RNA sequence: AGUCCCUCCCGCUCGGGAGGGAGGCACUCUGGGGGGACUGCCGGCGAUAAGCCGGAGGAAGGGGCGGGCGACGGUAGGUCAGUAUGCCCCGAAACCCCCGGGCUACACGCGCGCUACAAUGGGCGGGACAAUGGGUGCCGACCCCGAAAGGGGGAGGUAAUCCCCUAAACCCGCCCUCAGUUCGGAUCGCGGGCUGCAACUCGCCCGCGUGAAGCUGGAAUCCCUAGUACCCGCGCGUCAUCAUCGCGC
């Protein structure tokens, strides 16, 4: 099986836990002093917050394929509650996705098309099949109609 | 080991309490400020604070009292660039209003715009108020 | 919660998938064909039929009580106290949220009784639905308050409306849910106790129109 | 061959299917394919504003309008027939637009 | 307390404003069960229908030639 | 051999293919067994469950979306599967049971929303300011 | 030219400025540098209030006006 | 979509899935031309006429639904401060330019709105799906510096091609548990930026800190009949920058 074949939630809670491993992926200087975007109020509050906005990047850029940062943005952007006035749709920083493309590069996982933005590589779509298929041989036992496909 | 109240520079504050909401109380500390600090010291910020030893208690006190040189950054800061010294500082609760004092003093002294509204109990930053700010008492004509 | 219940596959044509409207029985001759009983799987039927003169017969029941609590609550006549105004944090529109409470008002009182839960819900909506009013008729230049009889259709209205707004005030401003205060409502109903709003409503409407026969 | 491309785009709608169907017969008498006139999306211009001079009254507005219509034609190149496509004298409410690829 | 009665025909809109129906029942089951009687009610009515009251013996007056 | 067919409801078109298989049926590209919101999931097993576990497990068929919102799509899903499967089977006391049920598994829905007039015009049609004497 | 911004040259020395109708002297000190010049010449006179008149209220408006 | 090659993934493959490129207008789409609904067909009122009720078959039914087009006249209604214009005053000025101020002043009465008074919720991490429109004095993909506002480069676009443009209410998981609170964010201190010939009077945007009234509203009064009211976001206009507004989706 795929990732097209599994909830998006369950499939990337499962793959933050496997990604702690890969020396790569490590959290930067500033990471416990951040929140993630203007349109924010408070601090992450897991202390693991760097690894599943990683997971979440790389099936982000497996059924996306050539994706840039000025539009990872865009996904990662929110509602504001500005005071006394309306609310109102904004965009993400840049430096939190900018470092996780460049780690996920440095893994083996991304690389960089030229003038397109960046594509998965073999080696990530083994990586992210292997741990679906590990996910569903197991949400067929208590759900025993995706035994079918 | 457990314990109801306790006391980090003046303030004490609850003990039944998150750690990170318990140091809310402490007028100079906001809530991003607290969980900056209780990641840096190097312990929770969802402990019960009863269960806080004092050594802890000690380190605390050390951290709120010079952040910058612990990791705490130069942009996160109650007042950086203090108009007496370049320093970057981080105030708490008695010598904070004291510097927003002297801070206003200082426009009066000069007799800015900005100190004669600040005398005269008005707004500061360009509101207009034909409409609204009223905080007075109505007045008749006849009836 | 548990992942076999948040993904539920039917292979019946059921309410909801859950609960099958074979046994029930409708006492009251007169709300008999008025309180649709049919299969019909899902209770969602798109407002079609607010258009035709009594389209609302044929309705499913759960669905004329889902509808009927996708509001805000008292805005301009007070209940029980207060104006209960919650603007822009009402369920207006929003049938998802609606359709999820009721499914969890069935769950809570199928325990506490152990009937099937339609069954409960077709009592609470005879001994809380009164058969007579009051009007005022104008008759040769003067008018006054007269007694008259309600037809059946509207009974069927006034009383879910009822047991709505008497569910829609224990929860405002207080620690009860809302899914188990629409329970701590039908059980009581269905039973004739006083405690509830939905029948002290109809003992007090009951009153005031036989006083002035 | 080259595959010329050209492009009429008018406002009178009537006035640009006579051109259209010029193009049609002159490519047909002679020896030449064609892709028939493919229509394309139209652009409608579209200006709102008030109605009174002075302010009183209630408010009521206007809403004025201009669509213009296109096409797309794709020809072969002869010059039997590329000539033949010059005598062709378009109206004076029309555009046209010679290219080829 | 309980009796029924089946409505067999509308006679108009009585009501300061539009309100109550008069219209002409037929008991079913009790002290009358057969008799004729007529009655205003408030809320839509078709024929056939099945109401409930609680007297039998009220007779509401005669409408204005029912225009 | 291949059948397709369409479904619009308020802005928004599906495309439906069927043919023989293992009972399997997706919608782009997720299987139908996992949709979230279950108010929408329970949508589109109407006619799938109206025709019975028989012929539900002789047939593939897949579909896609574009436009709307999770209500407006699951609907339009509707519409093509059961206008899909009353040709596939191509019998009539099939296609009856689709007319009481449900008219408008077959036949669609023909509104749409309504323009705005000047008087907020960003509110609706008909919904104005507030009046204001004295 | 209020716009002007107040700089260690300035410092001892007493300039003008002009309010919209006439100069008015500000005798610059040390901790002023950094304010704009315009600052401290105010411009509209401080407030003070009369009492209200005929139409101040909805209890004098039309028994006014016959 | 159905065929044909190549590359790559998963239970190691029987089966399933993702990209390309070759070909085709099947389906969607765009837009020119025709068809379709007429009280036409049955039953009942009314005369047997005008016409009105109910039922079929139908994608649609009884002006099919929503808009454009406002008669003869009146209102001594508004506009001479959009242009045109008669009479009377200015005519070295009440004409024409330039610098600085005001229209943004605040014991107070009122009209229209925005945010709340919490659980029919607040925060944190993940998962979903739109349409109208606009761009050459301009729209900016993609790469790289910054915690954030933003900064340095810079393909492709005179348009069904490139760009604005992976919407919010909605769902799953964890914290809070009926409190002036993890509700509410006015008011103020310090530091960093953008547009501009010029940001004090008086522009907009970001980070840390302080944390006011407010616990459902007296007599009164407003808008709405179906994809309509309510709830949630988006696009044009005005525009060198600034939307709690107007007009559309
Ligand atoms: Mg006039
Ligand atoms: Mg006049
Ligand atoms: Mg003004
Ligand atoms: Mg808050
Ligand atoms: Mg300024």
């Amino acid at each position: 099986a795929t990732v097209y074949d599994v909830p998006g939630d369950l499939l990337v809670e499962r793959v933050a836990q496997r990604l702690k491993e890969i020396p790569e992926i490590k959290p930067p200087e500033w990471a416990p002093f951040v929140k993630t975007g203007r349109h924010k109020e408070r601090l992450p509050e897991q202390e693991d917050w760097w690894y599943y906005r990683v997971a979440s990047i790389l099936r982000r850029v497996y059924l996306d394929g050539p994706v840039g940062i000025e539009r990872l943005r865009t996904y990662y952007g929110g509602r504001k509650n500005r005071g006394h006035a309306p609310e109102r749709f904004y965009k993400a920083g840049g430096s939190i996705i900018r470092k996780a493309l460049q780690q996920l590069e440095a893994a083996g996982f991304v690389e960089k098309v030229p003038g397109k933005g960046r594509v998965i590589t073999p080696k990530g779509r083994s990586f992210l099949d292997k741990i679906a298929t590990e996910l569903k041989k197991e949400l067929e036992e208590i759900i025993p109609e995706l035994k079918k496909y | 080991d457990f314990r109801h109240i306790v006391r980090v520079a003046g303030v004490d504050l609850d003990g039944n309490k998150q750690l990170r909401w318990a140091l809310t109380a402490i007028k100079g500390v906001g809530i991003n400020f607290a969980t900056m600090v209780c990641r840096v010291a190097g312990l929770d910020p969802f402990m019960k604070a009863g269960y806080l030893t004092d050594e802890q208690v000690k380190k605390i006190e050390e951290i709120l009292q010079d952040p910058v040189a612990h990791g705490i950054p130069r942009w996160a800061v109650n007042r950086p660039k203090d108009y007496e010294t370049g320093r970057d500082l981080h105030l708490i609760t008695a010598k904070l209003d004291m510097a927003i004092r002297e801070d206003i003093m200082r426009l009066r002294r000069i007799r800015a715009y900005r100190g004669i509204r600040h005398e005269l109990g008005l707004p500061v930053r360009g509101q207009r108020t034909r409409s609204n700010f009223r905080r007075g008492q109505t007045v008749g004509v006849s009836r | 919660k548990p992942l076999s219940e948040r993904f539920f596959i039917p292979h019946e044509i059921k309410v909801m998938g859950r609960w099958s409207t074979e046994d029930v029985e409708v006492r009251d001759p007169s709300l008999k064909p008025y309180i649709n009983l049919e299969p019909r799987l899902l209770p969602h039927t798109h407002g079609r039929h607010a258009k035709k003169h009594f389209g609302k017969a044929n309705v499913h029941i759960v669905e004329r009580l889902i509808n009927k609590i996708m509001r805000s609550g008292g805005s301009h006549y007070k209940v029980a106290g207060h104006f209960m105004r919650r603007e822009h944090r009402s369920l207006n529109s929003k049938k998802v949220k609606a359709y999820e409470v009721v499914k969890e008002a069935f769950k809570i009182i199928e325990k506490r009784t152990g009937k099937n839960p339609i069954q409960v819900l077709v009592w609470a909506i005879e001994n809380a639905a009164p058969r007579e009013d009051t009007t005022s008729v104008m008759f040769g230049g003067i008018r006054y308050h007269v007694a008259v009889d309600i037809s059946p259709m509207r009974r069927l209205d006034v009383a879910l409306r009822n047991i709505a707004l008497g569910a829609s005030a224990k929860c405002y401003r207080t620690k009860m849910s809302f899914a188990e205060a629409l329970a701590e409502e039908i059980i009581l109903a269905a039973n004739k106790d006083p405690k509830s709003y939905a029948y002290s409503k109809k003992l007090e409407i009951e009153r005031i129109a036989e006083s002035s026969r | 061959m080259q595959k010329a491309r050209i492009k009429l785009a008018s406002t009178n709608v009537r006035s640009l299917e006579e051109v259209a169907n010029q193009i049609k017969q002159i490519a047909e008498r002679t020896g030449v394919r064609m892709s028939g006139p493919i229509p394309l999306p139209t652009k409608r211009i579209r200006i709102v504003t008030r109605k009174s001079p002075d302010g009183e009254g209630s408010a009521t507005f206007d809403r004025w309008e201009l669509r213009i219509h296109k096409r797309l034609i794709d020809i072969e190149a002869d010059e039997r027939a590329m000539r033949q496509i010059m005598r062709i004298r378009v109206p004076e409410d029309v555009t046209i637009e010679i290219e080829l690829i | 307390e309980g009796y029924p009665a089946e409505v067999i025909e509308i006679i108009g809109r009585t009501g300061t404003t539009g309100d109550v129906t008069q219209v002409k029942v037929r008991i079913l089951e009790g002290r009358d069960k057969g008799r004729v009687i007529r009655r205003n009610v408030r809320g839509p009515v078709r024929v056939g229908d099945i109401l409930i009251l609680r007297e039998t013996e009220r007779e509401a007056r005669e409408i204005k030639s029912r225009r | 051999r291949i059948i397709q067919t369409t479904g619009k409801r308020k802005t928004a078109i599906a495309r439906a293919v069927i043919r023989e298989g293992k009972g399997r049926v997706r919608i782009n590209g997720k299987p139908v067994e996992l949709v979230e919101p279950e108010i929408a999931r329970f949508t589109i097993l109407e006619p799938l469950i109206l025709a019975g576990e028989e012929i539900w497990n002789s047939v593939d068929i897949d579909v896609k979306v574009q436009g709307g919102g999770f209500m407006g799509q699951a609907e339009a899903a509707r519409i093509a599967i059961a206008r899909a499967l009353v040709e596939w089977t191509g019998d009539m006391n099939l296609k009856e049971k689709f007319i009481k049920y449900d008219r408008t598994m077959l036949v669609g829905d023909p509104r749409r929303t309504e323009p705005h007039k000047p008087n907020r015009s960003t509110k609706g049609p008909r919904a104005k300011r507030q009046k204001s004497y004295r | 030219c209020r716009d002007m911004i107040v700089l260690p040259e300035m410092v001892g020395l007493t300039i003008y400025v002009h309010n919209g109708k006439e100069f008015v002297p500000v005798e610059i000190k040390p901790e002023m540098i950094g304010h704009y010049l315009g600052e401290f010449a105010p411009t509209r006179k401080r407030v003070q209030h009369g009492a209200p008149g005929i139409g101040a209220t909805r209890s004098s408006m039309f028994v006014a006006v016959k």
